[PDB]
């Protein structure tokens, strides 16, 4: 859709991944 | 990295999803 | 009166050198300009050079750090090329460091009648202005092999920016509230701020770079403005605004607003709007914002990991 | 609302600065 | 009791607060303490949760988007030292977008051994102006604390505590309303004191329970061993992780783990230490796990992902620590007003060779590239597009490359590129063109004549004022003739004059600023080439705008056509303080 | 001289400018 930057990258990823959570290795 | 993928380009929803469990 | 330049090739390099030219309807021979400083200038370059309408020789502007606009040549309308600078140039802007406005081509019909144009360096000056001149001045139509360089011109300049519309203009006798459209670069953090400009201006013939030089004379009461708190939803981007204070009753202000944006270029500027009310350090700030952007971009690049 | 009061409301709405 | 609890690897806690119980026992973390991305939590979740066992993190602490954490006096009451062996970016403590964080609670924190503090965008965070960061860490300037509540609003930081003169007034220094800042007498600046103020033993980094007693101390300034702080590890304890002592069976076990299978670094022993890789010029011998210097060269080649590695901060540089050969191209993009030259020197200094290109782009605080202490070759095997092997763009304070009086840097192939380096004089670029051998093979170097060094004094030759004569309002000056090797490359002179009541005027930087108190530049077209090759035409200039009883700084610069010849840099005078005569 | 007179002399001598 749009360029996701700053906090908005964090918000947008969070909405994509609300309960799943973010990855780490 | 995420900033090249999503911030300095356009992430598909698949690409955002690629960063999550 | 006509001014035959006895030396044929006059340089103007300060206010006191221009006063030789006071009251010159036309200038025979060529001019060079190398105006490089001045104080409390009181438009004293415009007064001496404003009358000039026709220059016989070439017009050369070099090193001219103080001048921002060439609108001090208010009546200039003809360069004749009857004495071309080597390379057959009739206009020659070299290393004008703060030249931002070549001329207000909307109100200017200058025709550099013979020989080529030359534009090298002049970083602030936009290629758009340069292209406007070569077509206003017949040179490009006349197949003049104009020597203007894409590289080193318009660099380090916010040229060819987007329009900002004003959406809201609510006045009082002594304060005016404005809101313009939301503007955001492709990355919103590149909006370091806006910068409003206003000027009590009884006549609707104002121009952005009029009455202005880079030696610190400036007719505009610039008001830098913080970036708005961005919304995720583009349809909930509130129209940013400012309540500019301390005005005078029933006085018409010329106003515009412009984006303050960090280079990655991406920026916007309003037209001048008129509102009758009612009856360097900068590179440190542009780094600091670019630094906090850099850290945040690093953190994201490090914390968010693509699963394999 | 008044021009001043509305601006403060706008500032809170926009820049997040509220009286 | 010194570290009366476990030592734990680097901790990443994200998404769910559950993982924090890995910290339940740890007293020292041998790694980073990332705590981040906990949107789901509430203050309800942090009411109980505390890790008072934790005293010291070897690397960095990173708090980022953790919600409902109101204060760090809950989670880490006793934390005292963030060693910063490995940093986040150039930062040891990072507190970023902490949405609910009301007041920093790291009252016990006493030292940050390396790297800085970044505390940014914590929209409710007060109690920052109270902290005296000078006590916490030496590099207050590098510390970055902006966009918090204390930076946006009023903070009622009453703390009914030590008052320091760092602030203009005698503001009491307090982490929170409950907790004073633990200021300790000037004499004990890096080891601290007991509650009664009796200073700690010389090892006791930050704090101690019982004074001058090296086991009853809270953290170690140098090393930990067997419940005591020690200045260095005695044999047979090898230094491990630059903070603790480990015996050979420990390093041997770790070496064989990463041998047997990998996530990994075999922990070879060199120089009484235990290190991840056997350093440059050493190899591991006989399976004794002891680095021995090779016969024949055996450099530490460090191999770069897809042939590029960008050094943006300290952590990116430290990833190349000791990498005496780079098997890739290097990009330096230091950002921000803080010079990291010392850190770069420690990490990038040992790089003898680069296989790819070396690119310095948008480096702000990097005055010099001399942080590389032994870089001698840019093999240019890969090149920056345009076939460049050395590339430098937009570097805003770059004043010199390697001092070519001493160091030698060669390029096996590829061109030079130099654009928009405002303070880097073409002198220091042309010398590179020779030393690097690009000129020898006639590489068409893309070096911009008028974008490099335009904001720096560049004249290396000298002009002397042969003759001064002065008037009440006029100062007639002449100076020695000058012409470049080709007099046609002389465009003119430039006479700079300014008022100078006191002769403290500093040299012209180069930036031609037009400010009210800046140099009155006068351009001067050059004299007629005449008579003997002596050039018996001493140039001169008369100024008539001066006023009686006034002393004026003057100097002259040449103005000269730069060219591919590379031999024209110009001449400049020293500043002379001349005084006009005084008339009624 | 006078500073002006010498300056006039200097200009003829070096810059070749004369009244
Ligand atoms: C924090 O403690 C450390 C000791 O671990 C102190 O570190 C030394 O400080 C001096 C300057 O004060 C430096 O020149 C040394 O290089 C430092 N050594 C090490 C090993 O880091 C540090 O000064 C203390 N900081 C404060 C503010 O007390
Ligand atoms: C400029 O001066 C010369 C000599 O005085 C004269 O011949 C010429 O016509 C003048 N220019 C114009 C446009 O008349
Ligand atoms: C200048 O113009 C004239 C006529 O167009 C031409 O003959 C002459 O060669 C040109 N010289 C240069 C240097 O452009
Ligand atoms: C507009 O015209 C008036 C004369 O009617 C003049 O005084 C004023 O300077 C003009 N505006 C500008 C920007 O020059
Ligand atoms: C911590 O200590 C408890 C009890 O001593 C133990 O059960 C647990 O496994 C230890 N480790 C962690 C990571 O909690
Ligand atoms: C020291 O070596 C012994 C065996 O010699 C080993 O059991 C012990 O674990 C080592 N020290 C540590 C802290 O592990
Ligand atoms: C630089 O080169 C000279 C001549 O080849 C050599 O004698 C000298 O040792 C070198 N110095 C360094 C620091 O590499």
């Amino acid at each position: 859709n749009q360029h996701l930057c700053g906090s908005h990258l964090v918000e947008a990823l969070y909405l994509v991944c609300g309960e799943r959570g973010f990855f780490y290795t | 990295g995420i900033v090249e993928q999503c911030c300095t380009s356009i992430c598909s929803l698949y690409q955002l999803e690629n960063y999550c469990n | 009166k006509v001014c035959h330049l006895l030396e044929g090739e006059k340089t103007i390099d300060s206010v006191t050198s221009a006063q030789e030219l006071r009251g010159c309807t036309v200038i025979n021979g060529s001019l060079i300009i190398n105006i490089r400083g001045g104080n409390n200038l009181a438009a004293e370059l415009e007064a001496n050079l404003g009358l000039i309408e026709e220059i016989s020789g070439y017009l050369k502007i070099r090193r001219s750090y103080a001048l921002v606009s060439l609108s001090f040549f208010r009546k200039l309308r003809l360069i004749r090329g009857e004495t071309l600078e080597i390379g057959n140039y009739s206009f020659y802007a070299l290393d004008n460091q703060n030249l931002r406005q070549l001329w207000d081509w909307s109100k200017h019909n200058l025709t550099t009648t013979q020989g080529k144009l030359f534009f090298h360096y002049n970083p602030k000056l936009c290629l758009s202005e340069i292209h406007k001149m070569e077509e206003v001045s017949g040179t490009k139509g006349r197949q003049e092999r104009n020597d203007i360089a894409l590289k080193t011109n318009g660099d380090k300049a916010s040229c060819e920016n987007e329009l900002l519309k004003f959406s809201y203009i609510r006045t009082s006798f002594d304060k005016i509230l404005l809101r313009w459209e939301p503007y955001w670069p492709p990355d919103f953090r590149d909006l370091l701020g806006f910068m409003l400009f206003y000027k009590e201006a009884p006549y609707q013939n104002v121009t952005e770079f009029d009455g202005q030089d880079a030696c610190g004379s400036n007719s505009w009461t610039v008001v830098d403005i913080d970036p708005p708190l961005r919304s995720n939803d583009p349809k909930s981007q509130n129209h940013p605004g400012w309540l500019m204070r301390g005005l005078k009753p029933w006085t018409q202000y010329a106003i515009f607003v412009k984006t303050l944006v960090t280079f990655s270029t991406y920026g916007a500027k309003s037209d001048i709007i008129y509102v009758q009310t009612d009856a360097s350090q900068i590179l440190k700030e542009l780094e600091e914002s670019s630094f906090r952007k850099t850290f945040e971009d690093y953190l994201h690049n490090v914390v968010f990991v693509p699963r394999p | 609302x008044s021009l001043e009061e509305e601006w403060a409301q706008i500032e809170c709405e926009v820049y997040g600065r509220c009286p």
